[PDB]
C-alpha cells in the first residue's frame, strides 16, 4: 500500500553513497587513525586557476576575494609531507584498491582495464593540495530489486577531505588526520521509481560494503544522498539522510511536498500572477508597529530596527498552505529568508505572536491589498530586512513557476529543509603524479571468485545449514557477532545453539 | 600498438566515440572523448574521457566496436598580449624566462595544462606583482633546470645586464628548482660590479595546482627586485606555510630537501632577509651590497671542462685518472670531514696536479669549513697542491672553478682566484647560527 | 735538507743543544732539545724546544755553532694492562677498536701524543664506563675512517657478531668520524637478525684536548650498548654543548658538518633516543628493535664494483660510459631534486641498464624522498629502467647496492631487495619533523 | 737618595707585561670587539689528560673533582666556531703577527726564523679548548737604562682568555667575546736592581707599545706584574700594578716588608722557636668572652659561634711589629686567615675593640703563656674558626723560616696584600693545527727599517725641529693628542705654536 501512485507521478530517485575504507591513506602509507592530539600547525592560501582562455572560475574567485587563510593541524607521527602538499602522492593504496575491486563485483559492476586518476578542484581548503584525487574504478553495475533492476553507473575510489575544526572569519582551521582516508563512492541512477525500491538498493549496497569486512563502522563515516524528482517537478538533492529505514519515508515526504507545491503553482497560474508582477518594493510599515504587544518586533524597533513589508499579488491562502506535515509554503519563505534574518511573518499566519488584528488590517492599507493580496514582514536592521525580503521575492516568483531546483537537507520528521543551491559542475584535470594503474585480468579473476559473504546470505545459511532460530541467526549478524559465531563453530564446537544462544542471549 | 590501431580505424584524438568491449565474456559500452596516451606506456590500452570528465582505460584487445559519434570539436585558439601598459610611478622589472613556469592556464575539458608567461596572463594570475612594479616578461628560453648548462648561465647574465642597464629597477629570473643554486652562483660571479637586485625564483609545487608556491614566491621576488640590495639572490619560501620567503645570497644557497618549499637553505651564512608577500622586510644581516648607480659588467670567461667528484669508501683512483687522461682543467672534490680523500687516492690527485689540473677540496658534509692542516691526510693533500676551498659550497666551488679557469691556467693564480671572495662564497669565520638553520 | 745536515754533524733528535746563529749581523744564542721536523715540509729550518717548552725555528744557513750539551735521554717505554678485573653484576661490553681513538696520553716533556685503547688507560682516563659495565678493549685494526674499504666493514661485522654472541651484553665500535655513516649503514645490513646493541662512536675533537667530546661520547655509547635497543646505532653529541648524545639509527645518519659535534644527524627519520652521560634516557620513537636472545647472523656477500655518481649541470655522458666500460655492476646516481639527471645523459644510463648494470636513483638534496613519476625527465629515467630508492640516504644506497649486488645480478631481484626495508633505510612516509634536525 | 742600599740587599726585580693588540682575534678573522649582548649560551665540561705514564695533574684533577660546569656566553655575530672549539683555528692573524715583530725590533729583540705555536693547558674554563695557544716570536732584546742594560728574554704572541661573568659554585660563567683577542707578552729578567730602573724599563716598553699605534687602549687592557726579591728573602709575584708611576714605590715597600720580616724571623730564631713549637691545638675560650663588651665576638657567640685561641710561643711584640707603613705581621696572619674568616684578634693589638685586660689575662692564663709567648683569637663557627686558626698557624710557622713565597696584589698604598700562592709550572704541548710560520728575511728587514718613532722621541723632535714649547710638545703626546697634532702640520700649515697651543691649552 503506497501513499501515491508513484507510477503516475514522474518519480525518479537517484542514490549516492560514500564510505571510508579501513586501509591506509589512499596516496601515502599512512594509518587512517584519527587523533585529537595537535602537535603542530601551518598556514596556507589557495588560488584559482586560469582557464583554457584565461578565465577565473567565479565560485573560486569569490572564495578568493574573501581573503581567507587556511590553518592545518597535524601531529608529528600521523601527519606526512604527502598530505601537506610537500611530497608527491603514491597510490592508489593496494588494499584500498582491491577492496574497491571487491565491492564492485558485489554490485555486478565491470572493473576498468586501466585506472586513471583525476583531480577535482576544491574551494573549501578542505583539500591541502587544492583538489581531491578521484578515479573511476568500475562501471555499469546493478542491484536486482522487486520493482526491477536499478543500475550503478559509477564506482569511484577517491580521497576524503580533512576535518573542519573551526570556521573563524578569514581563517578556517582543518585537521589533517582525516585527509587522505580512502573513500568509496557508489552512484545509482535516477531510474529508481519507488521509495521502498530505494531502501532496497540502499540496503544491499550497505551489506555489500559490510561483506568486505574491511570498511569503517564509524559515526560520521557513511554518507548517503538522495535526489528526487516528479513529472513537472524538479531534481532535488536531499543531503545527509540518517538511517536506511528513513529513506522510504523521506522520498515520500518529498514526492508529497513537490506534489503540493505544484498544486499551488496551478492555483497561482489560475489567479494569473507573474514573475515580473512581483515588484521588489519595500514599504516602511515600521510605525504601524510602534505600539505592538509582540515582544519579537518590539525588541527590534527599540534597538534601532525597522519593519518592512512586501506585496504578493494573489498569494493569499497559499503562503500558509501546508506542503509537508507541519511545513507550509511560508516555511519555505522563512528558510530562504533565514539567510539574512532569523525569521519572517506572513499575512496567513497572523494575527498571532502578539500582533493585534488591528496591526494586520492597518498594513493591508498602506500597501493596498486585494481580497487575495498578501504580504511578508521582516523586522531587522535596515538592509538585513531588504535582502531578506528580496530572497523571499526570489522564491515567491519561483513558486509561481514551479519547483525550485535546490539542495535540501533531511530532518528527523522525514521532511526537508532548505540548504543551498544545487552544486555546480566540478572541474577536474588529470592527476599527473600517479602513473596509470592497470588491473590484470589475472587479479580481476582472483578477486571475482573469492567474493565475501553478504550479511543476509549468512543469516540465511545459519538457519538453512546450522538449523538455528531465525531470531538468533539475525541478531547474531545484526549485532556484528557474525564473526565470533563463525569463529566459535569453527571449533566444530557449540553446534550453533550452544554458540548462538550463548552470544546473542547469554551475553546480553 | 594503440597508436596505429587507432588511426587505421580512422579515429582522431579528441573525437567523441562509443566503444564496446568484452570484459570476462560480459559486454560493456563506454562513451567519451579519446585521450592522449600516458607519457610513456605503449600499446594495449586506450584512454577515454567519459562525459563524467573521468578518465578510463580500455584494453584494445577487448575492443569489439568503435564508432565515431561526433568529431573533434578542436577550435578557438586564443592569444594574449605579451606586454602591457605600466602604472604611473612603479619601477620597471624584467622577468627573464628560463623555463621555470610561474603560471599556467588549464583546459579542464581537454585536460591539458599550458605554461603562461605573458604580461596579460601574469596579470590575470598575479595581480599582486603588477601593483608592486611594472613587470616586463622577456622569454629567453624554455628549459628544465635539470638539463641546464654553462652556455646558458652566460646567455642569462647578458640578458640580465642588458635589462639591468636598459634601466630596469631590478631583474627577476624564472628558473627551475633543481639547478637553481648552481645558476645562482654562476650569475654571482659573472655579474661583476652589480648595483641593482637580481633574483632567481621558481616553484617547488607546479604552478597550476591551487596550492602552488609560484605566486607568493613571484610576489616576494618582485618585491626584492625593488630592494636596496645589490646582489644575486634566491627568494623562496622560508617554511612550509605561506608565511614569508627567504632571500638567500646566491652562493651560499643549496637545495636541501627534495620537494618542500622549505627546500632552499643558506649554508654557512645567514640569509639576507625575510620578506612577506605583504610587503614587509626584515634584514637578517647588515653586510649586504647596497644599491648604486654602478653599471653591471658581465664576465663570460669560463672553462667548462671541470668535474665534480664525490669521494666515498673505496673509490678507484681510476676515476680521477680517467678525468685527467680526458684532459679536464679543473676537478672539485666533494671530500670528507675537514676535507679528506682516502690515502688510497692521493697519488692520482698528485699526478693530475703535476699535469696542471686545478684540484679543489670541498666537503661531503654541506656545512662546515674545509681545513687540511689538522689531520695527516689533509697535510698530504696540501703537499700535493690541492687548493683547499675554505667554507665554500661544493656546487658553488664547481661553478667558481669553471669561471676561474676560464681566466687562467696558472695554479698559483687559480688559488688567489678561488680563495678570493668575489661574492658570498667564502666566509671570514663560521657563525653559530649558520648550521641546519 | 736539514734531516741529513743534522745527522752529518752527528746529532740525534732529542739531544739537548746550544745553537749560535747570525741575524742581521750579530750573534743569537739558543739552548734547547732538537725536535722532529714539521709533519709535512722539507726544512731550511731546524726545530728546537727551549727550556720554556716553547718550540722555536732556526734557519740552517744562519747556524754557526751547534754544540751538544746533554744527549738523547731516551727512556722506559711503559706498558699498560690490556684487560682489567671486571666487577660483579656488570654487563660485558667489548669495544672493537677500528682506528678511531677514544683516549690518549701526552708526554709533555717530549710533546708527543700517543693513542690509548688499553683497559688500564681507559680506566684512569675515562672511569665512568667501568661503573656501568665491564669494558673489554679489542684491537681489530688501526685505520682512519677516510681510507676504509668495504672489506673492513666485513672484518667488523664478524668481530661484533662473535663477541656479541660470545656472551657480551652489547658491543661498541670505536670508529673514526669521516666515514662512520658509511660503516654504520654497512653493519646494519650485515648484522642480520640482531638482538643486541651495536654502537659506532668517535670524537670530533681529538682525545688529547681537555675539551674533547670523546669521553661523553663513550659514556653515552656504553650506556646504550647496555640498552634495550636491538640495532646498529651511532651515538654522538646531539647539540654543541656537553648535554646529551643522540642515538641515530645507522641507516639514516650522515655527517652534516665539517667539524662540529652536532655533525651527526638523522635524516628523513627521527633519532632513536637521547642519552645523557648521567644515565637518563629518552626514546623519541617507539618502533625500535628490542632486546632478544636471537643469535646475530653476519651476512658477508657484497659486490664492491659499484660507484656513487653525483650529478651536476654540465656532466658529460663520458663519466658514465667510463664506468660501464670498466665493468662496474652498480651505479648509485645521486641526482637532482626529486631524482633527475640532465636529459643529455639519460642515454648513457639507458645503455648501462642494457648492459645489466644496477642504476639507483637518490638525490643531492640530502633530505626528502625520490619520486620519478611527477616530471617527464623522471619518467624517462624510469623507462631506462632506473631504480628509485625512495627516501634512502645516497651514501646508504651505495653501501646497500654493493651488498645487494653481492646477492643477485638479476635486476628485477635487485629492485625488490633495494626497495626492501631491512633497516630504517627507507620509510613508509615522511614526517614533518624530519628535516634539518 | 734611595731608602735602602738596594745593592746590599740583593734586590732582584723582574717585569712581565701583557698587552692586547687592536687586531682581529689571533686564530680567527673575528673583530676583537667586546659586547654585552649575549644572544645564546652553551654549557661545557673540561677533563684532565694522562701523562706519558698515565698520571693526572693534581691541580687539573682537583678541579675535575669540584665537578664544575663551564657556561659560555656569546652572540650570533661575534662568536665563531673556532672560539666555541667547534672548528680548527687559523693563524696567527698576520696583522697581529707583524705588530708583534715590530714590537720585538722596537725593543732590540731578535725575531725567530720560524714560529711554532704551543698549547698551554688551562684549568679555569676561561679557554674553551682547554688551553691557550701561545708562541715565542722574539728573543734576547734589551732596554738600556741609567743603571745598566736590562734584558728581555722573551716576546710572545698568545690568545687572551674569555671574560669571567660569575663563578657560582659548580658553575663558572664565561663570555667568549674576549677569547681570542691577540696578546703580546714581554718579559724582563730578574736583574733590575733598583726601583727606578724598573719604572724605566716599564715605561720604555709601554712606549714601544704606544708607538705601534695598534695596541688596545682602555681600562683592563694592560698587565704590569712585578716580582721582587732580596738577599735571603723570597721571590714574590705582585699582580695588578695599576699605573707605571707606582712601580718604584711598590718595589720599595716590598723590600721594606721583606726586610722587616727577616728582622722578625731573626728575633724569633734568637728566642729559639721552631715551627714544631706551634702545636695545632685550639683552646676554646668562648667562656672568657661570655659577657665581653666586644660587639663582634658577642654576636658570634649569640649565633652559636666559638672563640678558639692558638698559643704562639715567643711571638709577643712580634705580631704587632710593623712590616710596612700601616701593616703588621698580624696583618699577614689575618690575610691568610681571611680564606675562612673576616678577621682575627691577637695579643699585641689589645686591650681594644671592646676586649678588656680581664679578658686578655684570662686568656693568657688558660693558655699558660710566658712573657714571650702570645696568642691569636678567632670568633666564628667552630669549624671555620679552626680552619682559620690553621691558616694562621701555617703562617706563624712560615714566619720563623722567613719570607713565604706567594703572589700578592698591589694596594693604592704602594703596599702589598697576600692574594694566593705562586702558580705552578704550566704544561705545554704542540698546537699541531696551525702550520709553522716561516718569517722571511725580507719581511723582517722590510719591517725592521720602518719602525715607528717612540712617543718621547717625538716630544723631543717637536722641541728641536718645530721649536714649540716643551709643555706643548709633551701634553700633545701625554694626552694622546699627538696623532691629530701631526695631522695639522702635515698640511705645511699651522707652524707648531698655533696648532700646539690651540689643542693642549685652548681646548681645555
Ligand atoms: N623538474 C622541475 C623541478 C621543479 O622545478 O620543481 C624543473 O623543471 O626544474
Ligand atoms: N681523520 C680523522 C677525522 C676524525 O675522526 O675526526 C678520522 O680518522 O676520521
Amino acid at each position: 500500500t503506497d501513499k501515491f501512485n508513484y507510477e503516475e507521478l514522474g518519480l525518479k530517485v537517484g542514490l549516492e553513497i560514500h564510505r571510508q575504507l579501513d586501509t591506509k591513506k589512499l596516496f601515502s602509507p599512512v594509518p587512517s587513525e584519527l587523533s585529537d592530539k595537535v602537535e603542530f600547525t601551518f598556514q596556507r592560501r589557495l588560488r584559482p586557476t586560469m582557464s583554457e582562455l584565461g578565465e577565473i572560475d567565479p565560485a573560486a574567485l569569490e572564495e578568493f576575494k574573501k581573503g581567507r587563510v587556511y590553518v592545518y593541524e597535524g601531529n608529528y607521527e600521523l601527519t606526512d609531507l604527502v598530505y601537506m602538499d610537500e611530497e608527491p602522492p603514491r597510490g592508489p593504496d593496494r588494499e584500498a584498491l582491491e577492496v574497491a575491486l571487491q565491492i564492485a563485483y558485489l554490485l555486478n559492476a565491470k572493473p576498468v582495464d586501466e585506472v586513471y586518476y583525476m583531480r577535482k578542484i576544491v574551494i573549501d581548503g578542505s583539500n591541502v593540495s587544492g583538489f581531491q584525487r578521484t578515479a573511476i574504478i568500475a562501471t555499469d553495475g546493478k542491484v536486482e530489486t522487486p520493482w526491477g533492476a536499478v543500475g550503478i553507473p559509477t564506482i569511484c575510489l577517491e580521497e576524503d577531505a580533512a576535518r573542519i575544526i573551526e570556521r573563524k572569519d578569514k581563517e578556517v582551521i582543518y585537521r589533517l588526520d582525516r585527509l587522505g582516508i580512502p573513500l568509496i563512492e557508489i552512484s545509482t541512477t535516477p531510474d529508481i521509481h519507488h521509495p521502498e525500491q530505494a531502501k532496497v538498493v540502499a540496503k544491499f549496497i550497505g551489506d555489500a560494503l559490510r561483506a568486505t569486512k574491511k570498511v569503517k563502522r564509524g559515526l560520521g563515516t557513511i554518507r548517503q544522498d538522495l535526489n528526487v524528482s516528479i513529472k513537472g517537478g524538479a531534481r532535488i538533492e536531499i543531503k545527509g539522510v540518517q538511517e536506511l529505514d528513513m529513506i522510504p519515508i523521506i522520498i515520500e515526504r518529498e514526492v508529497e511536498r513537490q506534489l503540493n507545491l505544484l498544486k499551488i503553482r496551478d492555483e497561482l497560474r489560475k489567479r494569473g500572477v507573474k514573475p515580473k508582477d512581483i515588484k521588489e518594493e519595500f514599504y516602511d510599515v515600521t510605525d504601524i508597529f510602534e505600539n505592538t504587544k509582540s515582544k519579537i518586533i518590539a525588541r527590534v524597533i527599540k534597538k534601532g530596527g525597522k519593519v518592512l513589508a512586501i506585496k504578493l499579488p494573489k498569494f493569499r491562502g497559499l503562503i500558509g498552505r501546508e506542503i509537508q506535515p507541519g511545513r507550509r509554503l511560508g516555511t519555505e519563505f522563512a528558510d530562504r529568508a533565514k539567510k539574512y534574518v532569523p525569521g519572517i511573518f506572513h499575512i496567513d499566519e497572523l494575527p498571532n505572536y502578539g500582533i493585534s488584528q488591528e496591526e494586520v488590517n492597518k498594513v493591508i492599507e498602506r500597501l493596498n491589498l486585494s481580497e487575495e493580496d498578501a504580504f511578508v514582514l521582516v523586522a531587522a536592521e535596515e538592509e538585513k530586512a531588504k535582502n531578506a525580503l528580496r530572497e523571499v521575492i526570489k522564491r515567491a516568483r519561483e513558486a509561481i513557476e514551479g519547483v525550485p531546483e535546490e539542495t535540501r537537507r533531511a530532518l528527523p520528521d522525514g521532511n526537508t529543509e532548505y540548504m543551498r543551491p544545487l552544486p555546480g559542475k566540478a572541474r577536474m584535470y588529470p592527476e599527473t603524479d600517479i602513473p596509470p594503474l592497470r588491473i590484470p585480468d589475472d587479479l580481476k579473476k582472483k578477486i571475482k571468485e573469492n567474493l565475501p559473504e553478504l550479511p543476509q546470505a549468512k543469516v540465511e545459511r545459519y538457519v538453512k545449514e546450522y538449523k538455528l532460530d531465525r531470531s538468533l541467526a539475525q541478531t547474531l549478524v545484526d549485532d556484528e557477532r557474525d564473526e565470533l559465531f563463525e569463529e566459535l563453530v569453527s571449533m566444530g564446537v557449540k553446534p550453533s545453539l550452544a554458540a548462538s544462544i550463548l552470544v546473542v542471549v547469554l551475553k546480553g | 600498438r594503440v597508436d596505429e590501431f587507432l588511426k587505421e580505424r580512422n579515429i582522431n584524438v579528441g573525437d567523441f566515440v562509443r566503444i564496446t568491449k568484452e570484459e570476462d565474456g560480459e559486454e560493456v559500452t563506454y562513451e567519451g572523448y579519446i585521450m592522449p596516451p600516458y607519457e610513456l606506456s605503449a600499446g594495449d590500452t586506450l584512454v577515454l574521457k567519459l562525459e563524467n570528465g573521468y578518465n578510463i582505460g580500455i584494453a584494445l584487445e577487448k575492443i569489439r566496436r568503435i564508432e565515431v559519434l561526433e568529431r573533434a570539436k578542436v577550435k578557438p585558439e586564443v592569444h594574449f598580449e605579451a606586454l602591457i601598459e605600466g602604472k604611473p610611478g612603479l619601477p620597471e622589472v624584467t622577468i627573464i624566462g628560463t623555463g621555470g613556469t610561474i603560471a599556467s592556464r588549464i583546459d579542464y575539458e581537454t585536460g591539458a595544462v599550458y605554461p603562461a608567461f605573458t604580461a596579460e596572463e601574469l596579470a590575470k594570475a598575479l595581480p599582486e606583482i603588477f601593483e608592486v612594479a611594472n613587470v616586463k616578461p622577456k622569454l629567453l628560453f624554455n628549459i628544465f633546470s635539470e638539463d641546464m648548462k654553462p652556455k646558458h648561465w652566460v646567455k642569462i647574465a647578458h640578458e640580465v645586464a642588458k635589462a639591468l642597464n636598459s634601466g630596469d629597477y631590478g631583474v627577476v629570473v624564472a628558473h627551475g628548482t633543481d639547478t637553481m643554486g648552481y645558476t645562482a652562483a654562476a650569475l654571482s660571479f659573472m655579474l661583476r660590479n652589480l648595483g641593482k637586485p637580481v633574483v632567481l625564483v621558481g616553484a617547488q609545487r607546479s604552478s597550476d595546482r591551487p596550492s602552488s608556491d609560484a605566486a607568493m614566491n613571484l610576489i616576494c621576488s618582485v618585491r626584492m627586485a625593488t630592494s636596496e640590495v645589490a646582489e644575486v639572490m634566491v627568494v623562496m619560501h622560508g617554511e612550509t606555510g605561506d608565511t614569508y620567503c627567504l632571500a638567500h645570497r646566491g652562493t651560499k644557497v643549496r637545495k636541501m630537501h627534495t620537494s618542500r618549499r622549505d627546500a632552499f637553505r643558506s649554508i654557512n651564512d645567514v640569509p639576507i632577509a625575510k620578506i612577506w608577500p605583504n610587503g614587509e622586510i626584515e634584514f637578517l644581516r647588515k653586510d649586504y651590497r647596497k644599491r648604486s648607480d654602478e653599471e653591471v659588467e658581465v664576465d663570460d670567461k669560463i672553462e667548462e671542462k671541470v668535474a665534480l667528484v664525490k669521494v666515498y669508501p673505496g673509490i678507484s683512483s681510476e676515476i680521477i685518472d680517467f678525468l685527467v687522461d680526458k684532459g679536464y682543467k679543473g676537478i672539485v672534490i666533494e671530500g670528507t670531514g675537514l676535507g679528506h680523500t682516502p690515502n688510497d687516492i692521493i697519488p692520482s690527485i698528485e699526478r693530475a696536479v703535476e699535469e696542471g689540473v686545478a684540484v679543489c677540496m670541498t666537503s661531503q658534509c654541506i656545512y662546515g669549513r674545509v681545513n687540511l692542516n689538522v689531520y695527516s691526510t689533509g697535510r698530504k693533500l696540501l703537499k700535493a697542491g690541492v687548493i683547499p676551498c675554505e667554507d665554500m659550497l661544493p656546487e658553488t666551488a664547481y661553478v667558481k672553478l669553471m669561471w676561474v679557469l676560464g681566466h687562467t691556467q696558472n695554479l698559483e693564480e687559480v688559488r688567489k682566484m678561488m680563495l678570493t671572495n668575489y661574492a658570498g662564497e667564502i666566509t671570514p669565520y663560521t657563525r653559530f647560527d649558520t648550521y641546519l638553520r
